């Protein structure tokens, strides 16, 4: 029962990712270094 | 080659290194073979108590 | 052992070399082997096996 | 197996093609001597487009005018073999050819003469090994779709009739490309199996492939089975102890021993982004490992000061705070962070609630299923 009445109207990942992933934030490594120079002090 | 005294010599210090390094399993086996083949041939007092 | 009783006696002789070695391969067959496994020399090892 | 394709030669590329390290200089000599010794003229080509390089003229005619004269004179054998000798001499000379083809890069057309090869050629263990060309042709491109039917392919071979050596690389192989494509499970599963028999020395040393084992179990595995496969493996401890950094990685966790865990779980993400096969996932394994040390940190408290923690993970208060609310947010740990108190209290929920809610969960589906059904039957 095709419902004409609504019309029907790069990224070939093969793995499923959540949310978190597309946030952007310094890499892991930049921050825990970041955060040990400043409680090196 | 048949001296089989360095033979068992040289399983015995693979035996060691191979327990030195974590790897139980392949170690005892190295002994075990160095044990058959040392009750092939004549162990010395100073073998036998290496082996032992 | 007369033959009317008995009609046909087949002899079961030892394996012979083929007939070891398809022995075991029939035997090896649900076995892990690793390449480097040549069962004809394994075979060559055995003369005389009782099968 | 034979080391053609190079898998290392795709990864200097793919190291090249890093933003940081596009300029580096020694990978660049390391690919040069590669392309030179190997010459890969099709490759190089491509290459040079990709990363915008100077073609090197006479270089470049060198590598062209070798690898015509090789494919003339294995061509020329083909058709001895045709003419003269028999199917066999024609299966080798056909296979030859496309193992020339695939040393030079030309994927188009490697992939087209290892398909004539398998099409000519009626031995199960050649065919394994045209399918084994084609996975690690697949690898160095990174062809998912090549990837998925050849290892479809082998896996029927091997099903039909298969030594177990073919099955303990194709093992090795299929972890490579779930690490590649972010099934962590299937990788660890498949590494762990193999790292006892470890054959497949064209893919990658035998370090190499003990540290993607422990990160994937790692990233995989829970605790008792990655204390009974992993840090009492006899294999992957020998290993380690030729790799201090690994080693003391995989140690972190396992003793609790958080600080020298998140300097570890650092460098193993820098390391992991210069990787080519972890490069796509880096982010991601470190994201998870950090929710693992996290929860397995939280299993043996109820409520534990974000002091504390912070001083345990090396890090400041504000950090971790934020990091355990973004966390949260995403329902990955089972905790609320007390701010003011500053007190982290877990909500681990009984295993009858627990219990409760999966029954309701499945329950809920199966109902679903049961009226779509009940409606497209009663009519």
């Amino acid at each position: 029962d095709e419902f004409e009445e609504f019309p029907a109207e790069e990224d070939a990942h093969v793995w499923e990712d959540n949310w978190d992933d597309d946030n952007v934030e310094d890499d892991f490594s930049n921050q825990l270094r970041a955060e040990l120079e400043k409680h090196g002090y | 080659m048949d001296d089989k005294a360095l033979l068992v010599e040289v399983q015995l210090l693979e035996s060691k290194t191979y327990h030195a390094l974590s790897n139980l399993p392949k170690a005892r086996a190295a002994l075990t073979s160095a044990r058959t083949t040392a009750n092939a041939i004549y162990c010395p007092p100073k073998l036998q108590a290496t082996l032992d | 052992l007369r033959p009317g009783r008995i009609d046909r006696k087949i002899e079961f002789p030892p394996p012979n070399e083929e007939a070891r070695l398809d022995i075991l391969k029939i035997h090896s067959r649900k076995m892990n082997l690793t390449r480097g496994i040549n069962l004809r020399k394994i075979a060559e090892l055995m003369p005389g096996a009782s099968g | 197996l034979p080391k053609n394709p190079d898998l290392r030669i795709a990864q200097l590329r793919f190291l090249l093609s890093l933003p940081e390290h596009r300029g580096d200089a020694a990978v660049r000599d390391e690919l040069m001597a590669a392309v030179r010794d190997n010459n890969m003229a099709p490759y190089y080509e491509a290459l040079c487009k990709s990363l915008d390089w100077q073609i090197d003229v006479d270089l470049l005619n060198k590598m062209k005018k070798a690898n015509e004269d090789e494919l003339k004179r294995l061509d020329e054998e083909l058709e001895d073999a045709e003419k003269n000798l028999g199917e066999s001499e024609i299966r080798d000379a056909m296979m030859a050819k496309a193992e020339y083809l695939c040393r030079i890069g030309d994927k188009e057309g490697a992939l087209t003469a290892f398909r004539k090869t398998y099409d000519k050629t009626v031995a199960l263990g050649h065919r394994l090994d045209i399918v084994f060309y084609l996975l690690r042709i697949g690898l160095f491109y990174m062809d998912n779709d090549l990837i998925t039917r050849n290892t479809e392919k082998a896996k029927s071979l091997i099903e039909e009739g298969g030594d177990w050596d073919r099955r303990n690389r194709l093992k090795v192989y299929q972890g490579l490309y779930c690490v590649a494509i972010r099934d962590f499970k299937q990788a660890a599963e498949l590494f762990l199996d193999t790292v006892s028999t470890f054959t497949s020395y064209e893919l990658m040393d035998y370090k190499t492939f003990v540290t993607y084992t422990v990160y994937v179990s790692m990233i995989a595995l829970e605790r008792p089975d990655l204390r009974e496969k992993v840090i009492k493996g006899a294999e992957i401890l020998e290993v380690l102890h030729s790799l201090p950094a690994v080693r003391q990685y995989l140690f972190s966790l396992y003793e609790c021993r958080y600080s020298v865990f998140f300097q570890s779980l650092a460098v193993v993400e820098q390391e992991m982004k210069k990787d080519w096969l972890f490069a796509p996932h880096y982010r991601y394994y470190v994201r998870e490992m950090r929710i693992h040390a996290y929860s397995q940190l939280l299993e043996s408290y109820r409520s534990l000061t974000l002091g504390y923690m912070a001083e345990a993970f090396g890090v400041g208060v504000e950090f971790i705070d934020q990091e355990l609310s973004r966390f949260i947010a995403a329902g990955r740990l089972h905790c609320k962070i007390d701010k003011v108190n500053e007190i982290v209290e877990t909500n681990r929920p009984d295993s009858k609630n627990w219990q409760y809610q999966e029954t309701i969960k499945k329950g809920d589906l199966l109902l679903n299923r049961v009226q779509k059904l009940s409606r497209v039957i009663n009519m």
